[PDB]
């Protein structure tokens, strides 16, 4: 509980559209304007509309053979998760990467709930705020360019698989073997100008079934 | 001496004369309680299903190296015809919840050397790794026919072609075998014992399992120290296992799966 | 997490072809040099892939006993005695059996029981010791554990000359780690 | 305790890289973008990656023979430290030298802990914040261009040498004689635009073994 | 079983798995009392000196006959550099009083045959017998480098030339080895044990010893039954010993001896 109860960089978000506009899923140099809340690798998978949980990590550059990776994850969690399942609440922190006054709207969607990527129902309003889903709105020179909040565990699963899920998620076993169904804490959609880094803090963290850590090259 | 142990289960009974005791994973046993996620009264206490199912697993030769292993997906390893009434009942039920009582057997002699690690692991990848093909219903939950090498799993195994593999440093089905000893286990040291006895309770992401889509438990036999022996000693060294589903409870009766 | 540290896990010994194996060899002779030498540091490349080291890499300091488990895998007809020694630092690594047996040691005799559980006592000028280091210091390196052949492995005809002894490590009963940290990142391979 | 329980200028820091970038050790006219937390003289020593504790003070200018010095220290502590050893907690204050709106991220690394001068694991995020180490993030027109906090004594030593350490720090006695091993309160790495002055305040200050003060020229 | 024995002494520890117990010569132990013949308060309870000093003694071959032996003069056998702090303290003291706790080791196999007599004897001649030369300080108290034959000691060995030897029927350094079993001892029978454990108190012509002139105790390993084994069995059979000075007390501190 103590070890994991601290914020670690786990994702990055980017938006080029203003607050008062219709949110539209976009990608730019491996950065989407929405996030899948999970410490495990996530990214657009096979042209999915929104980021899904990945089964492996890839370099962003096709040449370098060096990081950054194109996939989003809590490196500290992936590199050190000596357990098979875990349970916890998630404290999320979202920070603007530069000092320009913030003006953003973020929508939190519970695990597996409808994304609702609909049009604005009223002119010049942030479509992400057009919901009863928990959403945050920060703007002005009185603000400090960041947002933080804590969400409860919302997955329909009792505990989440920390590394691998030896199975399929659908009845015709056609899904991507290795990924559990609804194994996340929901998603974060963002609109407004800027690039934002994301941190995860695992509250009341509980782990089950000890298992191997990621292998490290021999010195 | 105190190493002679007999264990009865239905119309079956295992016997060993070199036991080092039975290890209970998580110090828990499946008590056979019905899943609170099902309204229908479960089918349970089926004596014909609460027994030991014995099967041959593999041949151990001098060519196996440390961490080469054999995997036994559960309950799937017994979902076939040889699963008796446990199988025939399982195939006709949507959900199944149970623990496992297992004894793996392997004898050699006072002149042979080598050791195996016998352990049970939840959510242990049982998919085929000798291909970049997506695992399917009929290839994901099969008992290994050949010893699995160890190098290709330390950082996992992505189901992508060899050239992409280069930009994929880690897959969630990774298994740092240097710590496989953190899983409920026992060691089969040829100089000490010819059997290992384990038992694990029911664990899963939910109350009961839609087994047709998930093999939550995996019995794994990995060599720790390579097999050795001199000219003249018996060369055929085989590994076997007696698997017993502990107090299985079934819910969602329906027509059989094919 | 300490639970994990106490589970005996395999040490990586070097094969004649510089390959990594979980054991070392012994035969019908008594070398004037140790069969294996492990520097007592949770940083030892020797225990780099043990659960103990894997966990310790995420902590700053340790304290307490270390358990080195040796399992004889030779034939039942093979006999012999080893002298497992733990030499505290200050006068360098022990060069002879005479020097090794002048420090903490236990004689392991083969027989009915297959393994020997050896404990490296926590002998330190400081209450806690570093898990890793840039350069070795008196607070990060604590000496060596060497296993010698006291008497040659002895056996009858029809028995392979080489016996393999499995080697494992883990934290002892009074072993502890503290201060959660992130280890030097690396690229898996 | 009372005498030393007050903030005194003890260091200065400078950065020319933005918040959302990879932190890289740099020097510019004797100012690094990281600091070694110790009242004693510290500076880049023999091309060290980061500042180390010095054994002497040097003028910044090769000509003038007048201060500023190129080495960082609490002048008030150096000029008046009539004791051989000291023990205390450290209250640090970091202030931006001009009124331009601040936008900075600071990482505190405990005494002797890994500096972790790694790459960003995610695009457009401050690499210094990519840690569980205590770090601070201040930005916006609502802020007052400063940061203050208190850290506990973290050295593995029972007490710190206030002036000299008559010995070496390694077993082959090859280190710089006179400097004790891990005799500091950790380090401060900073990213974001600006020059920042640093103050130290010695909390629950305790001193041991009276010794001579720095000599003063005869009037 | 009850034959597994561990013995701690300072930072050392002996371990055996075939012990037949520890024999206490004269049923006495050195209690470490200061000699009443010295006014200066003795230096004692030096933990760094109250430990086991292990040394290789000899190689046992088929050529050794009954009663061929190896001698270990005490405290001299440990007065060298390898005597650690016991030695460095001893060399700087005029007098020393102590007992001995010893374990001699020697393993073979279930297929080897032969036995040794391990005993401690006070005032047991340790002088060189392969010469007619008078024993000297540097030749009288040395651990035998080679096995000693037995015939030349039954009636003693006079330090006189071969022709005079004819008129000298008996020398006071005689040792009727047929009765060597009357000395505190144990037997190392290859079929039974691989170790012998003995302990003797302090005995001498006086309260404490001017060790530089006298080796009051002698550890002796003699073969009783010759070593035998068939073609194929291990041929290298060696003998070792762990020697511990029991509660040594030192008097008369002075500059070291050279």
């Amino acid at each position: 509980s103590f070890f994991y109860d601290r914020s670690t960089l786990s994702s990055v978000l980017q938006s080029t559209s203003d607050v008062s506009s219709k949110f539209t899923p976009s990608t730019a140099k491996n950065l989407q304007n929405s996030i899948l809340l999970t410490p495990l690798p996530s990214d657009i998978v096979n042209n999915s509309v929104l980021p899904e949980q990945e089964r492996w990590i890839s370099f962003a550059s096709p040449t370098t053979q060096k990081p950054p990776y194109k996939t989003k994850q809590d490196w500290n969690f992936i590199m050190f998760s000596p357990f098979t399942y875990y349970k916890c609440d998630l404290e999320v922190t979202l920070s603007k990467n530069d000092r320009e006054t913030i003006s953003s709207v973020v929508r939190y969607v519970p695990c597996g709930a409808p994304s609702d990527l609909s049009d604005q129902t009223m002119p010049q309003t942030p479509s992400l705020a057009d919901t009863r889903d928990p959403h945050m709105w920060v703007v002005g020179q009185g603000t400090t360019n960041q947002i933080s909040f804590v969400i409860p565990y919302t997955s329909p699963l009792s505990v989440l698989p920390s590394v691998w899920f030896n199975g399929f998620s659908n009845f015709d076993n056609s899904s991507r073997f290795g990924v559990a169904p609804n194994a996340d804490f929901g998603r974060l959609l963002l609109q407004g100008q800027g690039t934002f880094s994301v941190h995860y803090r695992y509250k009341k963290m509980r782990v089950f079934c000890p298992r191997p850590t990621v292998f490290i090259p021999w010195p | 001496s105190d190493r002679v142990s007999s264990d009865t289960a239905g119309n079956t009974a295992t016997n060993t004369q070199s036991t080092v005791g039975r290890l209970f994973g998580f110090g828990q046993r499946h008590k056979g309680k019905h899943p609170a996620s099902c309204a229908d009264t479960a089918t349970d206490k089926v004596l014909a299903a609460e027994r030991y199912y014995t099967i041959k697993l593999a041949s151990w030769t001098k060519t196996q190296e440390s961490f080469d292993h054999i995997r036994v997906p559960l309950p799937h390893a017994l979902a076939g015809e040889n699963g008796g009434v446990f199988s025939s009942t399982l195939r006709r039920h949507y959900l199944c919840k149970c623990g496992w009582r297992i004894q793996v057997q392997c004898n050699a002699s006072q002149f042979h050397a080598g050791s195996l690690l016998v352990f049970m692991a939840p959510e242990f990848d049982t998919s085929n790794h000798s291909t970049e093909v997506e695992p399917r219903a009929d290839t994901a939950f099969k008992v290994d026919a050949n010893w699995q090498k160890h190098a290709q799993i330390l950082t996992g195994h992505a189901y992508v072609n060899t050239t992409t593999k280069v930009n994929v440093p880690l897959a969630l089905n990774h298994q740092n075998f240097w710590q496989w000893t953190t899983y409920p286990h026992q060691i089969l040291n040829l100089r000490t014992n010819t059997t290992c006895d384990l038992e694990v309770p029911y664990v899963n992401v939910c109350p009961t399992s839609s087994w047709t889509q998930h093999a939550n438990w995996t019995l794994v036999i990995a060599v720790l120290t390579p097999l050795q022996y001199s000219q003249g000693s018996a060369t055929t060294i085989e590994i076997t296992a007696s698997i017993q589903p502990v107090k299985p409870v079934f819910n969602g009766l329906r027509h059989t799966v094919v | 997490l300490l639970s994990l540290c106490k589970i005996p896990t395999f040490l990586g010994n070097l094969d004649s072809n510089k390959k990594r194996i979980p054991y070392f060899s012994a035969t019908n002779s008594t070398p004037a040099t140790p069969l294996v030498t492990y520097q007592v540091t949770l940083s030892c490349s020797c225990m780099a892939n043990s659960m103990l080291a894997a966990v310790a890499r995420n902590f700053n300091q340790y304290r307490g006993s270390l358990n080195y488990l040796f399992v004889f895998t030779g034939s039942a007809m093979t006999k012999g005695k080893f002298l497992i020694s733990y030499t505290p630092p200050g006068a360098g690594e022990p060069k002879t059996l005479d020097q090794a047996m002048q420090a903490t040691y236990a004689i392991w005799d083969l027989g009915l029981n297959s393994s020997y559980n050896f404990t490296v006592p926590f002998i330190s000028p400081t209450h806690y010791r570093q898990t890793s280091y840039n350069t070795p210091t008196i607070t990060s390196v604590d000496g060596w554990l060497t296993v010698w052949q006291l008497t040659p492995l002895t056996y009858p005809l029809g028995v392979p000359n080489d016996s393999h002894i499995l080697t494992l490590v883990s934290g002892g009963d009074d072993f502890t780690l503290r201060m959660p940290v992130t280890f030097t990142k690396y690229v898996p391979q």
